[PDB]
DNA sequence: AATACATGCACAGGATGTATATATCTGACACGTGCCTGGAGACTAGGGAGTAATCCCCTTGGCGGTTAAAACGCGGGGGACAGCGCGTACGTGCGTTTAAGCGGTGCTAGAGCTGTCTACGACCAATTGAGCGGCCTCGGCACCGGGATTCTCCAG
DNA sequence: CTGGAGAATCCCGGTGCCGAGGCCGCTCAATTGGTCGTAGACAGCTCTAGCACCGCTTAAACGCACGTACGCGCTGTCCCCCGCGTTTTAACCGCCAAGGGGATTACTCCCTAGTCTCCAGGCACGTGTCAGATATATACATCCTGTGCATGTATT
């Protein structure tokens, strides 16, 4: 099996395969390849990248150093997706 | 020296005209803001919050509920035209997908 | 402390359009969100408006050519006879 | 005898009618929040979160999937085909306006 | 007023007498009409006192239930037999496992009442509050009452709500930090004489006058050199530790902030991000629960694993001083990696091993116990988790305990401190419990040291 | 005799002649009677100022040029070389100008 | 003087130029009366756009920098004629 | 004359200052120095706009160095965003230490 | 009393080249905040100056490749395109008389390329 | 008078809408500020109507090509058919690890004081930037010639 | 099959050859730089307490792995038909010139309308509290798959 001391599962890994498949039926479609996951981690770390870079130079500005509903609300909307919902 | 009377009151609004132009004023939009401004402003407002309101009510009146969540009104707007086009890159939190599924998945056999 | 909202005139006209119909602690901040929105982005067409045509102020016309611009057609026209319906009614008393 | 397996696409159709008549979150909310943490250890190290910022940016990520996996199943729909694929992903990244 | 002896309900029974003088209290208590708090030393025959509570009230009282008795999941089965050995004659039930064998359980045994006495963990009775909702309980005995420190714990609220007769608790450090452990614990048992905190702050010379404000009416305390006089009293050494190279450079490391190698940059990883106290509480623990402390591991159990924190220099050149010593030793790990890290060195030193983690399921936790208590016993080493192993037990075979990091709380560490110190010991209780320097874990045990001065200025009495 | 070329290398030498250049590919005299013809419903008797209908005739150009682009990718993706009308309307429902 | 069918004016070699600076080789037919709409229903939406900027200007004359305007807000801003 | 035909003011002697500098033998177009113009009078609008979002959002009314500091962070991507934060800085401090 | 002294301009007081008092008026008159901060109309102008720099080398660089000596339209197009950052500076603009990047999909090159 | 494939029920099974209790927690509402909005007036300056100058868009006319329109034929691409095989769906058994509930810190958001130097505003000077005009060099255009890719026989 | 020879148009490149928009030089103006006087946004310094991090506990549902099997993706063939390529025939775009009036647009006076500023008061918010909408549980009828096979026509 394994031994002691058990760290693993790189971070980007740990969204799982299922989750994808849940998103991917939540999306509405019917059979997925077994590729589609490798490369949708790569997306989300990339869409996820520039979000938090956004966030993160908001709250870089006004010298706090605790990332806001706020200021995820202000970067997504910079970004061209508007969230509802959260602050404000 | 007399009652108080809210423009509001006055205007046959439910919004509020005294904090749309105070918006309007501290907002930087310009220097000066006329007086038939805010009552216009609130006026389209509250006519937007009604024809959402409408619709998200008879959701909730579909799904046997009172309250309306955002699954409600969510299904609301995506499923009216006029403001999911108002409201494209626009996404409700908690909100879900508008349920679609294409026809050649459907096994029909 | 202190933070204003929309969330008093919401149910208002929650009430208004249905008499016996609750609403959530969400659905209350995605209207307050929706209409920061809507109201933001016709206050900012406004007085883009207004420094195009040179002008320095925000009178109803600017507002009127802005909700003209940013909703669809039907929607467009019914709130454009809702605002003017409202100033008439503002001027007139 | 004779154990009852259901076809395949059958189980897929009633998990996509289960998943879109829901709105509840797909991905789960720690391995989520871990990995917000790294991605956003890279640009600044003391950062905390505001416990509703990583699951605002959670909901944001899953719409932005929900709209790719959608369009990906349309382009893929319109190859012939119902499978998705790595080009399916490009081709609907690419002409979607994105990198 | 009652029994002036040890009873004759109790089968097996050998009550020793001021456990009979605290029953005396108890039904006192119950004459009244006063739901109290039972709350002395452990090891003073605190679960054989309601146990003997109800022997005397199914039979001379004619109370044949429901009376329940709240335990953590590490005492069930401890419960039961006691139950079993001391007084049978009350019916013994017990609630555990998923929902399936909940559902059997309660369609057999919970529907008509059948049973008399019913000890139940904590969450089982979140899960099954519908259930116990719908009782009309005589009792509630909840021993280790101090999953009630705060006020506004569900389990606290759903204790709360129970609509019962009488109140009784059981533990064996009813104060926890200031004043508001007893406010919630008088808020709970009897609340119509308690409003705020302030109430009982205003109430709070002053001190041992809100003292005797509590003992008088609703409780009891006591320790072992009250009553006992046949047992030693404590042997404790507190013995520090040196720090290793790798400790000091590891320390450096982690307060410049600036350190990781698993990428292509020097990253942080987010390991220095808040608590950083804690940070250097696992870094005086053990370098190796970081991330590559060891190198690129072919994982092979070193010495220069036990070489590299001077709490393991000192524990391996004392496990075969205490070999030579020869008797039970006890070691008392906090953290769960420190306790694996424990596995593999004394797997590397080859003594037999039984871990209480804290996630092990009950079934191979009871016999472990016993194995440990066998007599003659062979089982060397007993590494632990201090809450969930140190919390309820009895391991009056071992003399020697090892408290390997004392938490923030400075009772929970007197818990661990005196499992071994429960019945009293043939042998004398020795303490070697560690401690590192230049770091905040004498800042540590300085606050609980001042925690349990203030404890103990009200504890005398 | 009459010597041919290969059907498929004219369109290459016009591919290349066409992204050489930068002019305008649609005549600009019909182009203004449409957009005099889809403005006299609006608001009668307009005047262009000719520079509008300059600005006008290079945005459309502009925009079917990127939809011609777009559309040639999808029915490359789509096996084929030639490109149908379930090509550009596939490509407008991804970018989204078609709902 | 109302306009007819000038839609229609837009003829095929040049939808076929306009096709061949985009990068497509083989065209097929009937994707010209879909080219149409689709321009038309474009420059539609620019010219309400820009009727709406100019009546709000209180003029008779569409100047290019209503066009400019109206193809900025839609987030197709066009350089080069004085923005 | 013509009653002094109003002062049309744009960028064009910056521009052209500019390319004198870098390119110090080479001319312009006049519709590439309309081009050119119209381009930064939309950078310039994108930056203020931003800064000015920023500065609305930490409930302050002065928009100053940090405030445009952040904006080109914002808008500018990656090593465009750091060569110009650099310049920016640089200029700055030489007007502040020359004034 | 010196009551107009050698008027050095800002662009010259900043070691500039772009005009910082008019980026002050426009930043006063555009209706962005209440106050202008005096530190800010510099820097703005330094980065438009060093935007337009860098656009201009490019643009310069692919007309000289075309032996030309006026920056056209054209140039300025493949100037902002056969670059990734300026490309995704500007996404969404179109150019007037600017042309298309020269790009044939490498499937419809003809069969039997050798 | 038994086989071959097809159509269709039967029924075995599994999910699922729904009937009904009920536990709860969370939205609806009641109250007590107080701070923002309104009443009320002075004002000045930004907009509003007038007015002539004038550029500048719209019609008309001609004509001369250049592009569009129509036609053919065919060759190669789209599309249906079919063969296969392996890649993905589905069911189940272990296992792990998220999730809700604990304690248990303390960093850091956040509110309030408060003093100044920051920008606003105004005056006055004076000069740089927009406009106008002239002029000529870069570039578009055109002939024309020489290379450069393509297509087909046809002799390998 | 097949490279290649050679026509054979296509296209680059060269060399004039006009020509007309950059390009620079006055010009003179609205704008900006210098001075300086106020005032109040923000820098900076408090406290403070809210919530964020962080590990343990204990359940239990999902994730992982594997088995199996089959259904869809991929390739390959045929065919057929329909867009590409070229030729011939129209047609109407574009260039040029000229007129005409009309919107526009910069200047002028004037005048109401939003700003500024006190003074008071009542509607919006924060806090608390409680009952009912719904979340949950369990039970049961109600549909949907699936497929085994009985047979409903065909085959023999
Ligand atoms: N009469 C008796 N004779 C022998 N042993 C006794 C007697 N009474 C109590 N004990 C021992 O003292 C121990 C006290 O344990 P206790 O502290 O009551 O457990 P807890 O900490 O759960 O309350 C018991 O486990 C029991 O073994």
């Amino acid at each position: 099996a394994k031994r002691h001391r058990k760290v693993l599962r790189d971070n980007i890994q740990g969204i799982t395969k299922p989750a994808i498949r849940r998103l991917a039926r939540r999306g509405g479609v019917k059979r997925i390849s077994g590729l589609i996951y490798e490369e949708t981690r790569g997306v989300l770390k990339v869409f996820l990248e520039n979000v938090i870079r956004d966030a993160v130079t908001y709250t870089e500005h006004a010298k706090r150093k605790t990332v806001t509903a706020m200021d995820v609300v202000y970067a997504l909307k910079r970004q061209g997706r508007t969230l509802y919902g959260f602050g404000g | 020296r007399a009652k108080a009377k809210t423009r509001s009151s006055r205007a046959g609004l439910q919004f509020p005209v005294g904090r749309v132009h105070r918006l309007l004023r501290k907002g930087n939009y310009a220097e000066r803001v006329g007086a038939g401004a805010p009552v216009y402003l609130a006026a389209v407002l509250e006519y937007l919050t009604a024809e959402i309101l409408e619709l998200a009510g008879n959701a909730a009146r579909d799904n046997k509920k009172t309250r309306i969540i955002p699954r409600h009104l969510q299904l609301a707007v995506r499923n009216d035209e006029e403001l999911n086009k108002l409201l494209g890159r626009v996404t409700i939190a908690q909100g879900g997908v508008l349920p679609n599924i294409q026809s050649v998945l459907l096994p029909k056999k | 402390t202190r933070k204003e909202s929309y969330a008093i005139y919401v149910y208002k006209v929650l009430k208004q359009v249905h008499p016996d119909t609750g609403i959530s602690s969400k659905a209350m901040s995605i209207m307050n969100s929706f209409v920061n929105d809507v109201f933001e982005r016709i206050a900012g067409e406004a007085s883009r408006l207004a420094h195009y045509n040179k002008r320095s102020t925000i009178t109803s016309r600017e507002i009127q050519t802005a909700v003209r611009l940013l909703l669809p057609g039907e929607l467009a026209k019914h709130a454009v006879s809702e605002g003017t319906k409202a100033v008439t009614k503002y001027t007139s008393a | 005898k004779k154990p009852h397996r259901y076809r395949p696409g059958t189980v897929a159709l009633r998990e996509i009618r289960r998943y879109q008549k829901s709105t509840e979150l797909l991905i789960r909310k720690l391995p989520f929040q871990r990995l917000v943490r790294e991605i956003a250890q890279d640009f600044k190290t003391d950062l905390r979160f505001q416990s509703s910022a990583v699951m605002a940016l959670q909901e944001a990520s899953e719409a932005y999937l929900v709209a790719l996996f959608e369009d990906t199943n349309l382009c893929a729909i319109h190859a012939k085909r119902v499978t998705i694929m790595p080009k399916d992903i490009q081709l609907a990244r690419r002409i979607r306006g994105e990198r | 007023t009652r029994f002036e002896d040890s009873p004759s309900y109790v089968k097996w029974g050998k009550l020793r007498d001021y456990q009979v003088r605290g029953l005396n209290w108890l039904i006192s208590l119950y004459e009244n009409g006063i739901n109290g708090i039972l709350a002395d030393e452990m090891g003073l025959g605190k679960t054989l006192q309601t146990i003997s509570l109800l022997g005397y009230m199914k039979h001379y009282r004619n109370i044949p239930g429901p009376h329940m008795v709240l335990v953590p999941k590490s005492t069930l089965h401890n419960w039961m037999s006691e139950f079993k050995r001391w007084v049978p004659t009350l019916r013994s039930v017990c609630l555990i496992g998923d929902k399936e064998q909940r559902a059997a359980f309660v369609r057999d045994v919970l529907l008509p009442g059948e049973w008399d006495v019913c000890v139940t963990s904590y969450e089982m009775l979140i899960k099954e509050k519908s259930v116990f909702k719908k009782f009309n309980w005589r009792y509630l005995v909840i021993d280790e009452a101090h999953r009630i420190k705060n006020e506004k714990s569900k389990l606290s609220e759903i204790v709360r709500e129970f609509k019962t007769t009488n109140r009784l608790l059981l533990t064996g450090t009813p104060l926890q930090n200031n004043l508001h452990e007893l406010w919630s614990l008088l808020n709970f048992l009897l609340p119509d004489v308690f409003n705020s905190a302030d109430d009982f702050d205003s109430w709070f010379q002053k001190l041992v006058e809100r003292l005797h404000m509590v003992l008088r009416p609703f409780l009891l305390r006591r320790i072992k050199a009250d009553v006992e006089k046949s047992l030693p009293p404590k042997k404790e050494v507190k013995i520090y530790v040196g720090l290793s190279k790798m400790q000091r450079e590891w320390y450096t490391r982690i307060l410049m902030k600036d350190i990781d190698i698993l990428n292509s940059a020097g990253k942080m990883d987010k390991m220095r991000l808040l608590n950083i106290l804690m940070q250097l509480r696992k870094c005086c623990n053990h370098p190796y629960l970081f991330d590559g402390a060891e190198p690129g591991p072919p994982y092979t159990t070193d010495m220069h694993l036990v070489t590299n924190s001077g709490k393991m220099v000192v524990l391996d050149k004392l496990l075969p001083k205490l070999k030579e010593q020869g008797s039970r030793v006890l070691i008392f790990s906090q953290m769960t990696r420190v306790l694996d890290i424990l596995e593999d060195y004394c797997m590397w030193r080859n003594y037999e091993y039984c871990r209480l983690d804290g996630q092990t399921p009950h079934d191979e936790r009871q016999d472990s116990i016993n194995a440990y208590n066998e007599p003659n016993s062979t089982k060397f080493v007993f590494m632990l988790s201090t809450r969930a192993g140190g919390l309820g037990i009895n391991l009056a075979t071992a003399d020697v305990v090892i408290l390997y990091d004392s938490d923030w709380n400075p009772q929970v560490d007197l818990q661990a401190m005196d499992r071994a110190h429960r019945i009293g010991q043939t042998k004398t209780v020795r303490v070697f419990r560690f401690i590192t320097d230049n770091t905040v874990e004498e800042r540590i045990v300085e606050r609980a040291e001042m925690k349990l001065r203030l404890d103990s200025i009200v504890i005398q009495q």
